[PDB]
């Protein structure tokens, strides 16, 4: 049975639990990696046919007016297709989302909700919980002089989602490592003679306040971020949740929040969101699929790209 | 299982040694065209025996592949992988027989008197390729295997006991007790009849006889296992060396280790020729490297020329990629380290000053100098990929100068004074200063590298992102055609062949081109002499792709052009360093006007009604000044024909007006 | 170092009786000197 397990795997191992205090261990016998019992629950939702909006309204049922943001979160939870190009090439099939916004726009509650919903979500604040909490390091074992890995925020979130609140405060040693994780899904460490690469298959969801604290309508948008273009290019669905006072919009959000703290329900009565237990199964089931597009829309994309590509030349100046 | 029938094996080896021909080597590898009847027909191992008996060396090199190249020894090849000791005794007897039979029984000479007493040993080395250290299993114990790796720590020459010297403490009688299977038998009584005192013997330490034992540590992957070395195999390995090992896997209480038995420290030929002489060779090779990346011909060539390399003589080429942070930079570097042997992937903040530099320290018990490897030491002879090369720390960036130019890392710290070797090639990618490339600032202000570092790179590629749909749409098609539903083996086989056999030499004619190209480049006054050696290395790398024994004008001119295209010289203003975003002027209009008028004058002035384009070129273009491209002449005559001023009846002739 | 080569090779020419030279791999090996009356030969030049 040797060379079956590998580091970082999630497995169910069957064995015998064997031993004036006795020390205990397990003798491995059978190992497996990670259904009609849940197919019935999956059948109910697809029977209704409400797929995008229902699940997008299901995530964070106590947050007002963020349907467009939630939809991006819904896709990020599901993710794309990790296309193995071949010939040694590789293209990531994950979605990275950045949530810029003014203070008091509930852009951190989404970070909590994403970590709660995802089975592999990791919640992180500040400077990536310092440089030691971010990335990873090799630690010597004083008992056997061996060196083993101690997983940080990104390494733990492997095959998962990493939320980084207050991302603008991240140091250069923090953000430079983010580039390789965002782009390569791997972390390369060369310290104390050790030259190893770590699996960092993570979805990065960052929410941060403007560079100058807040947004005033006279301010240009690029001046409200501390991030260069390379980071903004590696993000997708780059949001900008500006807060503009309004007697007809603050009224709705206030009424939405005040009902959340008043009763144990969302303010909407005509719509009931899917419970997280059923959401997890449907998302997992949906994630198993591998759709492939047609050549007709393939030619459609190159036309729409050029349409969007040419506009930005005028817009930037 | 003592499967060794000693009479059978000594008979097979007698057959093997006295009948093997060098010709049989070409059959297993199917090199039938490589049969040379002038030398391969003679017996192979008999020549070694004639040498080692005359040299006085007690060793013979056993190339284990020749066992498979002979039919009877095939039954012997499998059992050799389990029982090597019996062969050694057979070989010793065979050498003794060889001296007796081939020299004195043949009455050739008598230079064998001492050979009767000396002990020989034959060491098999070329066992078939093995599965590596990490694949070994407990069932492999005591079976000869093969490994490769890197040396880290070497212990000094430990003297191992073989003969014990005892002296009686009351009568001073001296014995000579040998070691039998690693045990020392201490006499309990003096051996003399007169002196019979019990426990009267004593061991004298410095009159004993010892044998050299060396313990060497080898690292194949970052795992590593301990090795044991004995006898005349000392003084063969030092820290930091790369070794191929053929030895025996052991275990003693668990302590798995290798009884090293040998140490090494150093049909498709027609298929290569069929690609060698083709016309689209350069484009096909350049395209093949990155099938997922569109166009970028110049980027393809240089990075390919990086893999070919220069020619070290009694050579590495480094490249920097500067461009907007959305264009193919990362993908090529990922390909390079996954297509080159033992490449290392590095980043700015992911490494340290002791990341690329091996951590040299001194042993706490043997007090020798040991090294714990490093990025620039692991990739010796290979390619190191560095992302975010701009964001490298200044201390980390500082140590590159000696590495890039002298391929050494000297360290002077408390108690340690030594220098290493880190000969390697560097591939680096750097984002532009700020967010995106700005043509308003000069080229040197968009690069965060000081001139001393910036001068070392052989090629700096300015990769710029345009908005022209004439190339965007083609790129879009190339990307979109890849996510619905030469090969790398040919490429690596091609590359591995060229680096092994091709050693080009610069010719006299090609010498002048290098001089003039640098002088002209210098005359525009950052043309340090580090760029001139960059031209020569690229010149050798081009011919290595060409698989030609020499480097010639086309190689030099293409190398000059590649540097020109990489740096984007002609599109850069010579007095401000700014980039011309536009790359028919009135001066060009005047040039074509005068060229057409001169073509008319030549056509009407010559005493022939018609002439060929080659005749016109010889008369005008090549007659004076450096030859200009004939396309302009063709364009002018085509314009005149469209205006009905000249007659073009065919490609080979041009005729006067009607 | 290069001067030592002409020194070591010079010995065999004046001592063709106790040292012999033969080549392997393109390199040179030195046969075991039977040094006897070493001083007498240098005076014959
Ligand atoms: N639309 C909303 N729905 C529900 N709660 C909200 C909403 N807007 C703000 N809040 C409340 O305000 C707080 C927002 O703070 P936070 O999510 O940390 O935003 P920021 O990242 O700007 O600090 C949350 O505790 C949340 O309860
Ligand atoms: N000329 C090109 N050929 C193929 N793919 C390209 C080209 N230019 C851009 N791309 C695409 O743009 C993306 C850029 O990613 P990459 O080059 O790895 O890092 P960066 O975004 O920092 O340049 C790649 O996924 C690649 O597929
Ligand atoms: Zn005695």
């Amino acid at each position: 049975l040797v060379r079956s397990l590998s580091p970082g795997d999630i497995v169910d191992v069957t064995g015998i639990f064997l031993p004036l205090l006795t020390e205990t261990y397990l003798e491995a016998q059978f190992v497996r990696q990670h259904t009609s019992d849940v197919e019935e629950r999956v059948m109910e939702l697809i029977t209704s046919g409400d797929v995008y909006n229902r699940l997008a309204k299901s995530i964070a049922p106590e947050i007002y007016g963020n349907l467009d943001v939630k939809k991006a979160l819904l896709l990020l939870l599901v993710g794309g297709v990790d296309k193995r190009v071949g010939d040694g090439m590789k293209i990531r099939g994950d979605i990275n989302v950045c949530l810029m916004g003014d203070p008091g726009v509930a852009k951190s509650q989404l970070l909590k909700a994403i970590c709660k919903i995802s089975p592999r979500g990791v919640y992180t604040t500040g400077k990536g919980s310092s440089g030691v909490g971010l990335t990873a390091a090799v630690m010597k074992d004083p008992v056997t002089d061996e060196m083993i890995l101690e997983g940080g925020a990104l390494v733990l979130a492997d095959n998962g989602i990493c939320c980084i609140d207050e991302f603008d405060k991240m140091d250069e040693s923090d953000r430079t490592a983010i580039h390789e994780v965002m782009e390569q899904q791997t972390i390369s460490i060369s310290k104390a003679g050790i030259n190893t690469t770590l699996n960092a298959r993570t979805s990065i969801l960052a929410a941060a306040n403007p560079l100058y604290g807040r947004y005033n309508p006279r301010l240009s948008p690029l001046d409200n971020i501390n991030l260069p273009a390379a980071l903004l290019s590696r993000f997708d669905i780059l949001f900008l949740m500006l807060d503009i006072p309004s007697r007809d919009d603050d009224e709705k959000l206030a009424e939405h929040v005040t009902y959340v703290h008043m009763h144990n329900k969302q303010p909407d009565l005509d719509f009931t969101p899917v419970e997280p237990s059923k959401m997890r199964e449907y998302i997992a089931y949906a994630k198993t699929k591998r759709p492939v597009m047609s050549e007709a829309v393939n030619d459609y994309v190159v036309q729409a790209y050029i349409r969007l590509r040419q506009d930005s030349k005028r817009e930037m100046d | 299982g003592t499967n060794v029938s000693i009479q059978e094996c000594t008979t097979n080896f007698r057959n093997f040694l006295m009948s093997f021909k060098y010709k049989f080597r070409k059959i297993l590898d199917e090199r039938e065209e490589f049969i040379n009847n002038t030398t391969d027909e003679e017996l192979y191992y008999i020549k070694q025996l004639n040498e080692m008996r005359e040299l006085g060396t007690s060793n013979l090199n056993l190339d284990a592949r020749n066992l498979l190249a002979y039919k009877q020894t095939e039954d012997l090849y499998h059992q050799l992988l389990n029982y090597p000791q019996e062969v050694i005794s057979i070989m010793d007897q065979t050498i003794k027989d060889c001296m007796v039979s081939l020299i004195v029984d043949n009455n050739l000479d008598y230079d064998l008197d001492e050979i009767e007493t000396k002990f020989y040993k034959v060491r098999p080395y070329n066992v078939g390729s093995c599965k590596g250290m990490r694949e070994l299993n407990p069932n492999d114990i005591d079976k000869l295997i093969n490994l490769k790796g890197l040396v880290l720590r070497s212990t000094p020459v430990i003297p191992d006991m073989k003969v014990a010297f005892f002296k009686c403490n009351v009568c001073d009688h001296t014995m000579a007790v040998e070691i039998d299977r690693g045990v020392i038998q201490e006499p309990a009584r003096c051996e003399r009849i007169d002196c019979n005192e019990p426990n009267s013997m004593s061991l004298i330490h410095n009159r004993c006889s010892f044998a050299d034992k060396q313990v060497i540590k080898l690292q194949e992957t970052p795992h590593s296992i301990s090795l044991c070395v004995y006898d005349e195999l000392v003084d063969s390995c030092r820290a930091g060396d790369r070794i191929e090992v053929t030895g025996t896997f052991r275990s003693i209480p668990y302590k798995t280790y290798v009884d090293v038995v040998h140490v090494k420290k150093v049909q498709d030929l027609a298929k290569i020729r069929e690609v060698a002489a083709r016309e689209d060779l350069y484009s096909l090779l350049a395209r093949s490297i990155a099938p997922s990346i569109y166009e970028l011909e110049d980027v393809k060539k240089g990075i390919l020329l990086q893999l070919f390399g220069g020619t070290n003589k009694t050579g590495d080429i480094n490249i920097l990629l500067c461009g907007d942070p959305s264009t193919s930079k990362s993908q090529i570097l990922q390909y390079v380290h996954k297509i080159t042997p033992r490449g290392v992937y590095t980043s700015g903040k992911g490494s340290s000053a002791v990341g690329l530099t091996a951590y040299i320290t001194r042993d706490v018990d043997t007090k020798q100098l040991v090294l714990e490897s490093g990025a620039l030491v692991l990739s010796d002879g290979g390619v190191c990929c560095i992302d975010e090369f701009d964001k490298m720390s200044d201390s980390t960036r500082s140590v590159l100068h000696e590495v890039m130019e002298q391929q050494t890392i000297s360290i002077a710290k408390a108690g340690i004074i030594t220098t290493l070797n880190a000969r390697s090639s560097i591939l680096a990618s750097a984002n532009p200063i700020g967010s995106r490339y700005n043509p308003n600032l000069p080229v040197t202000e968009n690069i965060d590298l000081p001139p001393p570092l910036l001068s070392r790179f052989d090629l700096v590629y300015l990769v710029l992102d345009k908005v022209d749909e004439k190339n965007d749409r083609e790129l879009a098609k190339h990307l979109t055609n890849l996510y619905l539903e030469l090969p790398v083996e040919f490429l690596t086989m091609y590359i591995s062949y060229a680096k092994e056999h091709i050693h080009p030499i610069i010719t006299e004619a090609a010498k002048t081109e290098l001089v003039r190209a640098y002088v002209g480049m210098r005359k525009m006054g950052t043309a340090t002499t580090r760029q001139l050696e960059s031209m020569i290395r690229l010149a050798e790398a081009h011919a290595k792709m060409k698989l030609k024994n020499v480097v010639e004008l086309e190689d030099v001119q293409e190398a000059v052009r590649l540097i020109r295209s990489a740096i984007k010289d002609y599109a850069t203003d010579p007095k401000t360093g700014k980039i011309d975003m536009n790359l028919k002027s009135v001066i060009q209009r005047k040039l074509q006007e005068d060229l057409s008028r001169e073509i008319m004058n030549v056509l009407k002035d010559q005493a022939s009604d018609s002439m060929s384009f080659n005749e016109l070129i010889k008369q005008i273009n090549e007659h004076s000044q450096d030859r200009v491209e004939s396309s302009d002449i063709q364009e002018a005559l085509s314009r005149l024909q469209q205006e009905d001023k000249v007659i073009v009846l065919g490609e080979g002739v041009r005729r006067s007006v009607r | 170092t290069k001067e030592a080569s002409e020194i070591l090779a010079g010995l065999q020419g004046i001592l063709p009786m106790d040292i012999s030279v033969h080549q392997v791999d393109g390199g040179l090996k030195v046969y075991r000197w039977n040094s006897l009356d070493k001083n007498r030969f240098s005076k014959l030049l």
